[PDB]
């Protein structure tokens, strides 16, 4: 009844909180100056990149960037591992489909969240310490120019539903467990699940939103454009490997890319 | 194949 979909609800959120170190909650404080906290230094161009490297962590920029993006995709693929996990009935279902679920859900989990950090000027980086801004992203030279603005046009939409992060708890988990991802040995438990965490996401959204109306209906229309996002960045990401030399690929994304869309 | 996230799902 809606007592088991209030409790799912409840334990997605204390695993959420737990799983990602900044919230949405924590970010738009940031973002707003509405904290006592010590605003994030700003890079807007070369020389504020230089002079940032004090505050995150480790040739050329657009380069540099880029790996820095890198290693910090690794560290959200694991909170959204540890997340997945948490999930009642995912760690039962075949691990062959746990691999695959991951596999195609990360990225588009990883864009969700993203746009809590972001808003039409910039996104906060290295835990909201820095505050990397739109237009500067921009100026990269080729094709690491286009490889942001994307996530930010998405990011602009999506920030609109003023989602919370009680909310984007319910919604991660019903990304994850999509049941018509490639390569699925068992799809019935998985749309078990996901029926489950949809209820539980309608019936959240009732609640927390009331004075809205079909904030669920709206959100679901979402999922979609977050498969183009990364169908999208699958195909930039192809570029980027033949067009450039000096710069490798991070093995668990080599893993994750490696046949896919 | 998928070492790494074989390796993070069960730990």
């Amino acid at each position: 009844e809606s007592a088991d979909l209030r409790a799912l609800a409840k334990h997605l959120y204390d695993s959420y909180i737990k799983s990602f170190p900044l919230t949405k909650a924590k970010a738009r404080a940031i973002l707003t100056g509405k904290t006592t906290d010590k605003s994030p230094f700003v890079i807007y161009d070369m020389n504020s990149l230089m002079m940032g490297e004090d505050k995150i962590k480790f040739k050329e920029v657009a380069i540099r960037i880029f790996q820095g993006c890198q290693y910090r995709s690794v560290e959200a693929v694991q909170e959204i591992t540890e997340y997945a996990k948490s999930i009642p009935g995912f760690v039962n279902l075949d691990l062959n489909d746990q691999v695959t679920l991951l596999k195609y859900g990360v990225h588009e989990i990883i864009y969700t969240m993203l746009a809590s950090l972001m808003n039409k000027d910039g996104v906060l980086i290295s835990e909201g310490q820095g505050f990397m801004t739109r237009e500067f992203l921009k100026s990269l030279r080729k094709p690491f120019g286009d490889f942001m603005e994307p996530k930010f046009e998405f990011a602009v939409k999506f920030n609109a539903l003023e989602l919370d992060d009680s909310d984007l708890a319910i919604f991660i988990a019903v990304i994850i467990l999509s049941g018509d991802r490639p390569g699925l040995l068992n799809v019935k438990p998985i749309e078990d699940i996901q029926d489950n965490l949809l209820q539980a996401l309608e019936l959240q959204l009732k609640l927390n939103h009331p004075e809205s109306s079909q904030l669920f209906a709206k959100l679901l229309q979402k999922m979609t454009d977050l498969r183009q996002i990364v169908t999208e960045h699958v195909q930039l990401l192809q570029v980027i490997k033949k067009t450039e030399t000096d710069m490798s690929l991070h093995p668990l994304l080599q893993e994750i890319y490696k046949d896919l869309y | 194949r998928h070492k790494i996230l074989h390796r993070l799902l069960q730990e």
